[PDB]
């Protein structure tokens, strides 16, 4: 199972950044998809989790309407994309599978793609 | 002294797993190939028994979205493949009388097809709804499952209104019911009674109302596997149903077009009158007094002084963020941002306005579309919203507020509001125990 | 949310360590420990507080049922040098540093 | 009705056991319900048929209620009679005797075929 | 042979059973044929096993005449036994008791019940 | 175990049957596998009752060893009983007698019709 992410990003602040996260390996239907986001030197945050079965949805209540996710089945792909960025968004984002609704058990992560938001 | 004794027949029981039939009181399930049910039901009531019952790890509901979805299949099998639709449609958008709110929302697409005859076309007409069709880069359209799967119209004399179904497991078997009237759906059931067959459910295919379900019996119920958890459906059974009035005023016209020989397509001709958005209408005094009784029995898990929000989908294919249903032959996909959009502190009607799609992809399987036949007349359903399939967001932020916005799509969260009490349990007749006789 | 601790502590190769989890609510089993290595995405080892995943070896071990989790490593090795994160359903917690001393 | 002495007593349980013993095993279109139907039915004919061949193989067959010539090792259960048919029902009984079920089986047969052969030594 | 003691008298009749009684029980591809086949072997399986649960209900497993204990109403029949016997056969006789059939089955198993425990009393 | 006893002698082979008396009998899709499950399961459950319904018309159900008050004429086989227990296990035993079964049965089940007659006479 490989998640594979996309490529380090820099974006002046009040843009929106849109990475995204191609996973193979398992069939993209049946596990949820996390996006956890670390800043330089803290802890792990979680951010929400799209359901790629049919693209429900479930963000965080301090990203929520900063944040949308979406999926592409045909391609295996999923997006999320950030808006009205702001400094503290300086952070390393990471693409976890979630094997069992109970008990979240992020199996695999991606690389990460750390997004830069500077003047 | 004191010796083994064999006893067959003992009331002993273990769970296990089996496949239970039907039976009941054309259909797209074979209501009629179901066995005839005794007219009076037999149950048995049980007294001094504690049995541990699981919503959420029950098989029953497995075994009812695979039927479902047999039946589904089987029922599209024998009839019309309209590939010979996928192709370039010369689209433009329809405009005689039509209101503000559905500007462009049709297109009158005109377009080649085979005829009965090989080697003979035929330019006809058709009336496809927007999300139907999506366009090429009047202009070129195509249906909107020609690049993903084929599809099968939907066969006109098969119906698809919910007929009861009655699961009974086989002989040798016993089912389980939990008449705990305060049961939330894990752990002990202090009240077990014994029956052969379900009470006839629905097989209700909706995604964030449950229509024409079974109501609770003391007060609103909050069923979950983990209401910390945030990625479980929150199912809400309501004591007291909210009615729903859902219409389709445009007067449809189907139309029937030689495809091949003996295959027919029926496409929507020019529709006669008014043509005017289906909607729904919900009483907002029963509906702001059922969120009201949601919301007190919501607050237990939350405790006491914190604040409980509705507020609608936040994303999806039109399946969840949209309560979808079908009645009357159509399939109707409603935007419920009025219903979910209030906040609780410790004759007027809400006004849904829904959408029409004809291209269903049903059971979420990518390869195998629907195309529903329009049906004729102007539509009417009256339903009861049974409960509901919240959904908690996630994130703990320095505000108590919990915001609630409806869910669905896994049609295994909408069969298992019916079977939640429900267990299935194998006899074990043979038993052994001390007694102080021989053989002779 | 979690308040694992300590933010780190030095501890020589072999030692035992311990990483109290203390939950602000009721967490049952459903607590995951991971392992992220410095620069490295993180890696899972123990799941619902006692199982281990596959590939994980055995000197981890968990333990805890209420509001109270532990992680031990047994044997610490130099290839054991990382950031331990609890994870409860949603919410992280405040990652323990191990230092060779 | 059917198991409606799940909860009763153990004597009380065991003296009804009819009403409970005959729902035990009560075209064709190869549909969707048809296979289903066809799969209980076929279920339900073999589970019968096994319980009544261990009956049978064990001596017992056509006695709701059977004796027999094998020892009860006290390590199955220390419990008293009384205590065993007056305070507690069939279910929890199984639970504490469910792993030595499996043992007392074999000695049943074993019994049973010595039993028959004496008859022929006998008779 | 099968059937043979159709019209025959009750005596007679009840004489000779063995000849309509082993007659009641005697690749796979799932054509019309088969299928239809596998659905005569079932069915003909399912009601044999449930004639002889009905019987061995009752105590009478094994035996092609067994008595029972329970008494009989002179409401269900006042016709002699001489005549019932000798002028009139088993066809008719069902036609006429159809309509108790079944409590005197229930009385029939519930004498067993008790016989049963009796034993085990005795025993 | 199961048919351990296949070249064991007459009277060996006898002393064991319930270890090859048990295992003769012990959701559906439709695919080639599933088939073949339910031809296999509906074949065991059919020979099983047919071999029960053959024992049963004898009067023999539920006993591995049965006897019978039928004669034995001497030309199905002369052989002396010592040998034919002693030194000959079951396998040829059937060659040398599978032509005179048939007869051999209905004599069986002839003389518990007759026994159980009498039975209904003396009772
Ligand atoms: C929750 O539960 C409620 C109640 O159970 C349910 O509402 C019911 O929905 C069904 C949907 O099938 C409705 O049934 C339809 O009703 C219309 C109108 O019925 C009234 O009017 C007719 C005369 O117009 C009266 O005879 C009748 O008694 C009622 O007063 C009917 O027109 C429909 O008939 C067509 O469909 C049937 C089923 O397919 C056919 O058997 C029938 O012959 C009709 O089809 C044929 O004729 C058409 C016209 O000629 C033709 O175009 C077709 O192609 C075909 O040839 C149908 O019976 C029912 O009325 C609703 N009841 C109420 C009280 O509202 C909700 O839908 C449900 N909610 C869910 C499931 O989410
Ligand atoms: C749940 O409820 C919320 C509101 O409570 C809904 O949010 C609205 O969603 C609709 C979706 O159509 C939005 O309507 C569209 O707005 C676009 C403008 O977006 C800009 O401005 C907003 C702020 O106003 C920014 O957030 C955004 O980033 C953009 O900068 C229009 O361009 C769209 O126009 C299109 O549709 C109209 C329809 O008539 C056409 O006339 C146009 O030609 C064009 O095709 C469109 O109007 C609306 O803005 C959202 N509101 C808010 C406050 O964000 C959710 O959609 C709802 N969810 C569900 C599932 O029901
Ligand atoms: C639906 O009803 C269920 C039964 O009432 C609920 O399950 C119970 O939920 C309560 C509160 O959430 C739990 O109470 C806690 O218990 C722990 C101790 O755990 C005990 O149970 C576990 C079971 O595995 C056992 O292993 C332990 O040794 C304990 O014996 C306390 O430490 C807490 O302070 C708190 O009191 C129950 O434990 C729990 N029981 C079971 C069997 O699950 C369920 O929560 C309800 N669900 C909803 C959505 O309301
Ligand atoms: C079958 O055809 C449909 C319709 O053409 C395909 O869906 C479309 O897929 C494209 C990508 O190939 C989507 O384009 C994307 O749009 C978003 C904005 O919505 C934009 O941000 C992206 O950069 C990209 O351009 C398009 O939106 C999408 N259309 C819909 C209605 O979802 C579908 O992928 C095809 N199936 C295949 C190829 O298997
Ligand atoms: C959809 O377009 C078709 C085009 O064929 C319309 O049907 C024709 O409309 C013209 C209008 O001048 C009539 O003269 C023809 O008799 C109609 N039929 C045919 C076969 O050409 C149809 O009315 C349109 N529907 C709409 C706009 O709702
Ligand atoms: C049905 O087929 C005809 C013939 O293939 C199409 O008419 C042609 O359209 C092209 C595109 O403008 C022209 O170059 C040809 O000259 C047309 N031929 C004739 C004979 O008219 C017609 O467009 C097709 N129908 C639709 C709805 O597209
Ligand atoms: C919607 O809910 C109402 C209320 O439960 C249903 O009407 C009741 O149905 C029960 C059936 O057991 C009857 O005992 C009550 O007498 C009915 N009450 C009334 C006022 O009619 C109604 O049937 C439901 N509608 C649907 C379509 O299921
Ligand atoms: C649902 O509610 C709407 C609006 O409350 C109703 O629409 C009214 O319909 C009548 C009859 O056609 C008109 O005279 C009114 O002008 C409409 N009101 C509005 C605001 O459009 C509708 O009748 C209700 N029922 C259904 C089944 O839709
Ligand atoms: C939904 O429609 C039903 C009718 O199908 C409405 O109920 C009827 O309303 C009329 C007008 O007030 C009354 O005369 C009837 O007695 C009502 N019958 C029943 C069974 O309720 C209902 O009011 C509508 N509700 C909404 C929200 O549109
Ligand atoms: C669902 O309904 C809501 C109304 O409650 C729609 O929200 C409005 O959308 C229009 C269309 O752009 C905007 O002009 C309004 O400002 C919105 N108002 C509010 C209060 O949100 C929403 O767009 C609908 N969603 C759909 C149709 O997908
Ligand atoms: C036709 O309707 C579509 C909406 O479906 C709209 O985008 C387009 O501008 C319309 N074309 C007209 C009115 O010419
Ligand atoms: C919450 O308030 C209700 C009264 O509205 C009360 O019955 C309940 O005990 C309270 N729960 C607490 C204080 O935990
Ligand atoms: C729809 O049109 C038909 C035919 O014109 C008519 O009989 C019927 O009453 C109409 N239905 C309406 C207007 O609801
Ligand atoms: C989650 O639900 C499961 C099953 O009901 C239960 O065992 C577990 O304790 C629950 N955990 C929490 C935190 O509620």
């Amino acid at each position: 199972v490989r998640l594979m992410q996309s490529g380090d990003e820099v974006k002046k602040p009040g843009a929106s950044v849109r990475l995204s996260c191609k996973a193979d390996g398992y069939e993209f239907s049946d596990y949820f998809l996390h996006w956890v986001r670390q800043a330089p030197g803290q802890g792990l945050e979680w951010l929400g989790f799209i359901r790629p079965r049919l693209g429900s949805v479930n963000y965080s209540k301090r990203f929520q309407g900063r944040i949308t996710m979406t999926r592409d089945m045909s391609i295996n792909t999923v997006y999320m994309e950030l808006r009205s960025l702001t400094s503290d968004d300086t952070a390393q984002y990471y693409c976890a599978r979630m094997y069992d609704t109970d008990s979240y058990k992020f199996d695999s992560w991606g690389w990460g793609t750390v997004v830069i938001v500077s003047s | 002294n004191l010796w083994v004794t064999v006893y067959y027949g003992v009331p002993v029981w273990k769970d296990a797993e089996t496949t239970l039939f039907c039976a009941s009181d054309h259909n797209v399930w074979a209501t009629h190939a179901c066995v005839p049910t005794d007219p009076n039901p037999q149950e048995i009531h049980l007294e001094n028994v504690t049995e541990e019952f699981n919503m959420w790890k029950n098989n029953m509901v497995e075994q009812m979205h695979t039927d479902i979805i047999s039946l589904w299949d089987q029922s599209l099998k024998p009839c019309v493949k309209l590939t010979p639709l996928c192709v370039t449609l010369q689209c433009t958008n329809v405009t005689n009388n039509i209101t503000d709110d559905m500007r462009g929302e049709l297109k009158n697409c005109s377009f080649n097809m085979t005829t009965e005859l090989r080697d003979k076309k035929q330019k006809v007409y058709s009336l496809f709804y927007r999300l139907d069709v999506v366009q090429i880069n009047n202009k070129e359209y195509r249906l909107i499952n020609c690049n993903t799967s084929a599809i099968t119209q939907a066969c006109p004399k098969v119906s698809f209104e919910p007929i009861p179904i009655h699961y009974c497991a086989p002989a040798g078997f016993a089912i389980l019911k939990c008449k705990d009237k305060k049961f939330n759906g894990t752990g002990p059931c202090p009240s077990v009674s014994t029956v052969q067959c379900t009470h006839g459910i629905k097989p209700v295919v909706s995604t964030q109302l449950l229509l024409n379900g079974s109501l609770a019996e003391e007060e609103v119920m909050i069923r979950s596997e983990n209401i910390t958890n945030n990625a479980k459906n929150i199912l809400v059974q309501f004591n007291t149903p909210v009615q729903i009035n859902c219409t389709r005023p445009n007067n449809n016209t189907r139309k029937s077009i030689r495809i091949g020989p003996g295959q027919a397509f029926y496409a929507t001709g020019d529709i006669i009158g008014d043509i005017r958005q289906a909607h729904c209408n919900v009483s907002k005094a029963t509906w702001n007094e059922t969120l009201g009784k949601v919301v007190k029995q919501l607050r237990k898990h939350f405790g006491n002084n914190t604040i409980i929000r509705f507020a609608n989908s936040s994303g999806g294919d039109l399946e969840v963020t949209t309560h979808s249903f079908n009645c009357g032959g159509e399939f109707f996909y409603c935007n419920t941002s009025g219903l979910f959009n209030s906040t609780w502190i410790s004759n007027d009607s809400i006004t849904l306005p829904c959408r029409i799609k004809q291209i269903i992809n049903m059971w979420q399987r990518i390869g195998q579309a629907m195309y529903a036949p329009p049906i004729q007349g102007v539509i009417r359903c009256v339903s009861n919203i049974t409960g509901l399939i919240l959904t908690r967001d996630g994130g703990s932020t320095n505000s108590t507020t919990e915001t609630f916005r409806p869910g669905g799509g896994d049609m295994r969260d909408n069969w298992r509001s019916e079977l939640y009490k429900y267990k299935v349990v194998k006899i074990e007749p043979l038993g052994v125990a001390p007694t102080r006789c021989k053989r002779r | 949310p979690m308040t694992q601790s300590p933010s780190s502590l030095s501890i020589s190769v072999g030692d035992r360590v311990t990483i109290t989890c203390r939950s602000s609510q009721y967490a049952a089993h459903n607590v995951n420990w991971y392992q992220q290595r410095s620069g490295k995405p993180p890696k899972l080892l123990i799941y619902d507080t006692s199982k281990l995943q596959a590939g994980v070896p055995s000197r981890f071990r968990g333990g805890g049922f209420g509001t109270e989790f532990t992680f031990t490593i047994s044997s610490l090795q130099p290839e054991d040098v990382a950031t331990y994160y609890c994870q409860h359903y949603e919410f992280f917690g405040q990652g323990t540093r191990l230092e060779i001393t | 009705g059917f198991l409606g002495a799940a909860g009763s007593t153990m004597g009380a349980a065991s003296m009804t056991l009819t009403v409970q013993a005959r729902n035990l095993l009560s075209l064709l279109k190869l549909t969707v319900w048809g296979i289903k139907q066809l799969q209980a039915r076929v279920l339900a004919v073999e589970r019968y048929l096994r319980d009544q061949q261990l009956l049978g193989i064990w001596g017992c067959s056509g006695k709701l209620i059977c004796c027999t010539n094998v020892p009860w090792n006290s390590s199955w259960s220390n419990r008293n009679l009384s205590e065993i048919w007056d305070n507690m029902t069939w279910l929890q009984w199984d639970k504490e005797i469910s792993n030595y079920t499996q043992i007392i089986y074999g000695l049943l047969e074993e019994s049973q075929n010595q039993q028959e052969k004496n008859e022929q030594d006998l008779l």
